[PDB]
């Protein structure tokens, strides 16, 4: 194509190799060093930390969780970003032979026990209900923590959340779930086409994907172990005011993704040798 | 005053008077601050420092007046520049060694190397004589070392008395004892005072490695938390100055290495050296250094970085990690601001790597020549960033005009978007709208957009907002380089990539704003923006073009004869239909059509056949012999794309061009203009050859 | 216009000349005894230039009358002050000024 | 772009400016260019003024000066880039070495581009590079 | 959309209207039911 | 949409009226609205009777003061001793009540009630109008109640600032106006951009009449600085 040809001319144009007067090179070295090197591993410290907070009077961890619980209970009409919360959600969420399965059940269940004594389910459950349909990185951090709590399918946390939503009766949580599931993604029709031609000329598509794989894995991890009360509660939603039959909504999201996969089929229905980008997206 | 300590009505009223005096001179009213310096009687505050029998109310009031009059402006000025980390490149900067002489401990962070910029202050004298812009000067002045030594004495005093748990202390509460004193010391620490001689003394007072191990109320340790956080930031400043000092040694080795390697490969007479030629031909120095640094990941010089990464691993951190947890344990805490300030430092002591990640895409190296322009530009930028939080527009325009005239603004165009100052400018513009201030701000951003390429990406990230205020751009000769719409138009022109990268709801906004033009002059500016939105290199895209033409077949809004009605009646409708015919001429190219039928390209091109059905030729002949130079070229470009040689010769003339070879004078604007417009018809003939030879002799 | 009483003389006769920087320690108050400014009080010899004409006019008439080390009271007219408006913020409109000026050194 | 060239251009433009808001006269363009050593013809000066109102602005001046500089720089760079290879001094490129060095960093896409070069290069195989320049630059 | 009666400072509010949007949640979109019977007035609604 | 309702023998397809129930406090406040309007129009008509002509012709007094103390208690801000969750529940209910009185326009009704009241200095048989000071004081305190939370209601209210600064110098009930003005000027910078020079001169004048009020200095401090920013000219 056209601009690729001037790009090749520009690839010949970068003949200043290391003229680079004295400090442009140092500046670009700083850029490359920060980009490539500092992404390292220090991340053993999460187990040490969440051990170290639960050393008793109320726990410091319980003060922190209670802080975010009261902050979530304030009314804002739009959530903030709060990189305090964005740090500590990940800090908590990184803390999770037949004999080996015996051991790895119990260590995981103890690590969840470290949290859901401290009202830890309800901060996640409320901060979901705060943002009504907004899809910020806030909500992604909350769902990562909510998965890392319910990872094994603790029945006590499932019962904890059901007792919560039966007492402090809220439709705004289910309204928030419907508002989330309304967008979440579809695949694509045309942004792949534009993406491919921009890719070819200049030298994303599913930028909201891993959020959806966390949201539905979260909803899976609310009915792990067949909480038949809680499976019925999603459908009919009695104790609140107005019901939101969430299961027809997730059927509709599946129908959306179905249709867009089908439309991706027709675009490769004839050329039959699929690019790296098509496979990687697909 | 010391007898007022029980006249409680008078006490409360005078406390509110001090509250009001503090409240008035908020954020840089030096004009009012000199007047208070007349009223406040400068040594009386120094006396109210030490009066150990005043009430704590008036104690806090006078320390707040001291800070608010004499300290607040430059305190904020360094509060803004805590996070910029720019640094020169001299051997003084290279003199930094990261560490106390191959020890096994930290630096005890009161080290006075400080090769960074860290902008500086001036002071006015509050004498009452005629004006020397003294009310509008820097700030009222005050003594420094008197404050320094006496506050150190106050600190050691308050420690070695209050730790013994006196039932006295000065303002009843220890809160009224410590809180304004610690607040004053905190503000005075930031201002570059308390050098190393007394840094050692205060860190003997607090470190011993004491102050922090006392028993406290809540806002005392809130202030202590802020103190400790500033110490962490000083650690970061020292760390980054040291790593620039390392890189100054390291980079020249790599420079000499790869130039030497090039001359090695050049010198040899032995295909297989062609991959070395490939490796020496990255896109810029970016991928060059990317290969040079990623090669050390999995040359013996790479061992020095292998050392230095572990050198910049980093026991103040560990005592913080104790005492924050201890405060959370023993002393169950209300005041959720204190809880937030607790855990921010707690997380930050472990996220030193991640804070360093946050830090390094702001630091920057500058040659020793351009130092004063960097200081002056940064001072003006701090001025306008201070003016962000309020006559005012004239100060703004002065600041912008100072910014417009700097070498470093062009010598380091990375640094401007590194400051984020464009976002500051745009926030000011947001604050204006619901004057000519906007006309200067749009002018600065359009002036700013073109100075590199990747600048325009960062400018492009606001176009969702930026189109929404299109109705400001109206009938004014101060419109080019003045509309926010013109800022969006500045955000496109070069990049083929970013022209692709925008999406359809922006164009939905545009055509909703354009559908209201069912009368105007204002439509031609929208059409100018769309003309930038479709074409973009000399060869149009189709992806924007399909959507544009589709939404215009919604509502374009006898139209051929309407232009040919009102010529002689005021250029508005004339240039309007010129712009509308210029826009539609930027669709359906030939490389995807004339080479091969691509389906929908035919049907868009048929829609283009469907409108203005070659009655354009009336406009072709009617213009050319009278408005004259401009509109006809747009008609040509409409004909050149959508729409043999007999019909070519049907169209006929350049005789009026040759007829004014010396008498002109807008006729002198079509002269070279159709020396590139009448060249598209390369793809009565003797008469045209005669007229062309007449123009050739006119250019002989 | 100014009514200069020599509080304490210097030598009386060595009054300055133009082009000379005048070293003072003034502590001016109002007619009503309200103190507002004192160049004593910030520990700083205020300096100015006769002929450059920055200081106010009665203070300037006293600037050529006092001598080397002479202290005097420069009672001035509120016409010769900041004026019928007065200083915006400090001096009220038409405040009759009463000073205490001590001229010290020259250059 | 180099730094002190930008410094000199800024200093010359402001030197022949008086008020300082990017407003010099049109006729002082020839004076400021001949202070910068630039002297094109009269019609080219007029075409560059018509490329720009009466007050010559700063960045587009830098852009046009960048065009005039990067012209000669592009010639010397296409000189030095093929003085990397071909040590004899004839500017002649063998097609196997074209298959080698055409897959260089920067673009480095697939066999489509190197077949696109080899289908039309003229190959006697030592190929003159100016045919490659005329090919790539439209 | 909800049934409404026009706003403050009118007719003395004797006309009837419809209105969509946020007047529905608000005050004057509200109506009290009455039936004929004195006894069992608070019964169900059929 | 002002889609006018009429009856018809058939109607259209789009006469599908859907149902949704109210809440308990909403019904409570609405019945309070009807009782409140129904009292105050009686009160206004009694003042219109005893203003122009001198009659006996009767007027509601003690039921009005009783209802007024009731509505003072009804908008009481929640305390310092409550659970933070319950504090914000009750605060939410408080703002919902304030907004539902805002939209129905009770504020201007109370304001014109002040206008008709603020006439003489102790018209009527003044045995009955003996509590005049108390009635105006409670009306100013109620007017202070209906603002203190809502940004939008006070910024809407901010047009009538001029009447308040006009009535600032009554020397009789001015503390109520000063408290109302303070609570307005805290929470809306829209109001701060409105106020002008002679208003401030009048406020300083009221300080120059009524001794040394610390409240006045709080007012000037509030007028000096916005939620985060300052205004230079003031």
């Amino acid at each position: 194509s056209k601009q690729r040809k001037r790009a090749v001319v520009a690839c010949f144009r970068m003949a200043p190799l290391y003229n680079l007067p004295r400090h442009r090179a140092v500046n670009l070295f700083l850029q490359g060093y920060e980009k490539s090197w500092i992404e390292t591993e220090e991340h053993y410290f999460e187990d040490k930390l969440i051990e170290d907070l639960a050393k008793p009077r109320v726990d410091p961890l319980h003060q922190l969780i209670l802080l975010f619980s009261r902050t979530a209970l304030t009314e804002k009409c739009k959530l903030e970003e709060d990189f305090l919360y964005m740090a500590y959600a990940d800090i908590m969420a990184k803390s999770c032979s037949f004999e080996e399965k015996e051991m790895e059940k119990q260590k995981l269940l103890y690590q969840q026990a470290r949290l859901h004594d401290r009202g830890a389910a309800e901060m996640v459950l409320q901060t979901i209900s705060a943002s009504k349909g907004e899809t910020g990185p806030m909500v992604a951090a909350t769902l990562k923590l909510g998965i890392a709590i319910l990872n094994g399918g603790n029945s006590t946390v499932q019962q904890k959340m059901l007792e919560y939503l039966k007492e402090k009766k809220d439709v705004g949580f289910f309204q928030s779930l419907a508002g989330l599931m309304q967008s979440c993604s579809v695949l694509d029709l045309n942004a792949f086409e534009r993406q491919n031609k921009a890719e070819g000329l200049g030298m994303k598509v599913l930028q909201d994907d891993e959020f959806t794989c966390d949201l539905f894995r979260f909803l899976q991890l609310l009915c792990e172990g067949h909480n038949s009360d809680f499976q019925n509660y999603l459908r009919t939603q009695t104790g609140n005011n107005t019901t939101v039959n969430i299961i027809i909504s997730t059927v509709d999201y599946l129908l959306r993704v179905q249709e867009s996969i089908s439309d991706f089929y027709w675009y490769y229905s004839g050329k039959d040798v699929i690019d790296e980008q098509g496979q990687r997206n697909f | 005053i010391l007898e007022l300590t029980e006249q409680e009505e008078l006490l409360k009223f005078h406390y509110h008077t001090l509250r009001l005096y503090s409240a008035v001179c908020a954020l840089g009213n030096h004009r009012v601050a000199h007047a208070l310096c007349s009223h406040v009687d400068e040594p009386q505050l120094l006396y109210a420092i030490e009066n150990k029998y005043m009430p704590g109310l008036l104690r806090a009031g006078y320390y707040d007046l001291l800070i608010d009059i004499h300290l607040s402006s430059y305190a904020t000025a360094r509060l803004m520049m805590n996070n910029e980390f720019i640094v020169p490149m001299t051997e003084e900067t290279k003199s930094i060694t990261l560490f106390p002489d191959e020890n096994k401990k930290h630096g005890l962070p009161g080290i006075g190397l400080s090769t960074s910029l860290r902008p500086r202050m001036q002071f006015s004298s509050p004498s009452f004589v005629s004006i020397n812009n003294e009310c509008y000067q820097y700030s009222p002045e005050f003594p420094l070392d008197i404050l320094k030594a006496k506050t150190i004495q106050m600190l050691t005093e308050a420690v070695q008395e209050g730790s013994l748990h006196a039932r006295d202390p000065v303002g009843g509460t220890t809160e009224f004892l410590f809180v304004p004193l610690i607040k004053l010391f905190y503000t005075l620490l930031i201002m570059g005072i308390f050098h190393n001689e007394d840094l050692k003394h205060i860190l003997q007072l607090i470190e011993p490695s004491g102050l922090l191990q006392m028993k406290l109320p809540e806002p005392v340790k809130l202030q202590m938390c802020l103190l400790l956080q500033y110490l962490c930031d000083c650690q970061v400043r020292h760390r980054i100055e040291a790593i620039v000092a390392f890189s100054d040694d390291f980079v020249a080795k790599l420079q000499d290495n790869q130039r030497f390697r090039y001359n090695e490969v050049m010198q040899a007479l032995n295909e297989c050296p062609c991959p070395e030629e490939i490796r020496d031909q990255l896109l810029d120095f970016h991928e060059d250094l990317m290969t040079h640094c990623g090669i050390e990941l999995d040359l013996t010089i790479r061992g020095r970085l292998l050392s230095l990464v572990e050198k910049v691993t980093y026991t103040l951190q560990q005592l913080i990690s104790e005492t924050m947890v201890r405060w959370a344990q023993e002393s169950v805490i209300e005041d959720p601001e204190l809880v937030r300030a607790m855990f921010v430092l707690l997380h930050r002591q472990y996220d030193g790597i991640g804070g360093l990640v946050r830090a390094l895409p702001k630091t920057y190296t500058i040659n020793g020549v351009s130092v004063e322009d960097t200081i002056n530009l940064l001072a003006s930028l701090g001025q306008i960033r201070s003016l962000l939080s309020v006559e005012e527009e004239k100060l703004m325009i002065r600041g912008l005009g100072d910014i417009m005239n700097n070498k470093v603004f062009y010598q380091h165009p990375n640094l401007m978007r590194a400051l984020g100052m464009h976002e500051t400018v745009m926030e000011v513009m947001v604050n204006v709208l619901g004057p000519k201030m906007v006309a200067n701000c749009c002018r600065f951003l359009c002036y700013f957009c073109r100075i590199s390429r990747q600048n325009q990406k960062a400018m492009f990230d606001h176009l969702s907002y930026l189109l929404e205020n299109s109705s400001v751009g109206l009938a004014s000769p101060a419109m080019r380089g003045s509309t926010p719409l013109d800022v969006a138009a500045a955000s496109v022109m070069d990049n083929n990539e970013l022209a692709l990268a925008l999406r359809e709801p922006d164009l939905e906004k545009v055509v909703r704003y354009l559908a209201g033009c069912g009368l105007p002059v204002e439509g031609e500016r929208y059409l100018d923006f769309l003309r930038f939105a479709v074409f973009c290199n000399g060869e149009s895209v189709e992806e924007n073009a399909n959507v544009v033409v589709r939404l215009l077949i919604r509502r374009p809004e006898g139209l051929l004869a309407a232009m040919e009605e009102a010529i002689k009646i005021g250029n508005a409708i004339m240039t309007f239909y010129a712009a509308l015919i210029d826009l539609l001429g930027r669709c359906a190219p030939e490389m995807h059509l004339i080479h091969a039928a691509k389906g929908e390209a035919i049907r868009i091109r048929s829609i283009l056949r469907s409108l203005i059905p070659l009655g354009d030729l009336v406009g072709v002949i009617s213009i050319a012999f009278q408005f004259c130079p401009d509109h006809k070229a747009a008609m040509v470009l409409f004909l050149d794309r959508v729409y043999v040689q007999d019909f070519l010769l049907h169209l006929l003339g350049f005789l009026p061009d040759l007829r004014a070879a010396a008498s002109l004078t807008d006729m002198a604007l079509a002269l070279n203009r159709y020396l590139c417009t009448a060249v598209l018809p390369l793809l009565a003939g003797t008469e045209h050859h005669a007229s062309l030879i007449d123009s050739l002799l006119h250019t002989v | 216009g100014v009514e200069i009483e020599t509080i304490s003389p210097g030598d009386g006769r060595t009054f300055p000349k133009k082009g000379q920087t005048c070293v003072v320690h003034y502590t001016g108050m109002l007619q009503n005894g309200k103190k507002f400014d004192s160049s004593r009080d910030r520990n700083k010899p205020f300096k100015f230039r006769i002929g450059k004409q920055e200081v106010i006019k009665g203070f300037e008439e006293g600037a050529a009358q006092m001598s080397l080390g002479q202290r005097a009271k420069l009672t001035c007219t509120p016409d010769v002050a900041y004026g019928a408006t007065g200083h915006p913020g400090v001096i009220p409109p038409n405040a009759t000024l009463i000073f205490d000026v001590e001229l010290l050194n020259l250059e | 772009l180099t730094e002190e060239q930008i410094a000199e251009f800024k200093e010359a433009f402001s030197l022949f400016d008086k008020d300082g808001d990017g407003t010099i006269t049109t006729k002082a363009l020839g004076t400021v260019m001949r202070s910068l050593g630039q002297n094109p013809t009269e019609a080219e000066l007029q075409d560059m003024i018509n490329e720009v109102n009466g007050t010559i602005d700063f960045p587009a001046f830098l852009t046009m000066m960048a065009r005039k500089m990067k012209d000669t720089d592009s010639e010397e760079e296409i000189r030095e880039a093929f003085r990397v290879f071909d040590k004899d001094g004839n500017g002649y490129i063998s097609a196997a070495a074209l298959r080698h060095v055409m897959t260089n960093l920067g673009e480095k896409l697939t066999d489509e581009e190197v077949d696109e070069m080899i289908r039309e290069a003229d190959i006697d195989g030592q190929v003159n590079y100016e045919a490659f320049v005329q090919m790539m630059t439209a | 959309e909800c049934l409404t009666v026009p706003s403050g400072e009118h007719e003395q509010r004797r006309t009837v209207h419809y209105e969509g949007g946020a007047v529905s949640v608000h005050a004057r979109s509200l109506w009290r039911l009455e039936t004929l019977r004195v006894a069992w007035s608070g019964s169900h609604i059929r | 949409i002002q889609r006018k309702a009429i009856m018809h023998h058939e109607g259209h397809m789009d006469d599908g009226l859907n149902l949704s129930r109210s809440q308990h406090e909403e019904s409570r406040t609405a019945r309070v609205i009807r009782s409140t309007v129904f009292l105050f129009n009686r009160f206004i008509r009694g003042l219109d009777a005893l203003s122009k002509k001198a009659k006996t012709v009767d007027l509601p007094i003690e039921s009005v003061s009783l209802s007024l103390q009731d509505l003072i208690g009804y908008f009481h801000p929640p305390d310092e001793h409550l659970e933070h969750e319950d504090k914000q529940n009750r605060l939410r209910a408080l703002k919902n009540r304030q907004n539902l009185f805002q939209e129905e326009g009770m504020i201007n009704l109370v304001l014109e009630c002040i206008d008709r009241l603020h006439v003489y200095s102790s018209v009527a048989g003044r045995e009955a109008g003996e509590s005049w000071k108390s009635i105006l004081n409670s009306l100013y305190e109620l007017l202070a109640a209906l603002i203190r939370g809502n940004r939008k209601n006070c910024a809407q209210f901010s047009g009538s600032l001029d009447w308040l600064i006009s009535r600032l110098e009554r020397l009789e009930a001015s503390s109520g106006i000063l408290e109302v003005l303070h609570c307005v000027l805290v929470e809306s910078p829209e109001a701060l951009n409105i106020i002008k020079e002679g208003h401030i001169k009048s406020i300083i004048s009221l300080l120059d009449k009524h001794g040394r009020n610390h409240k006045v200095l709080d007012v000037l401090c509030s007028l000096c600085v916005c939620h985060g920013v300052a205004v230079r000219s003031n």
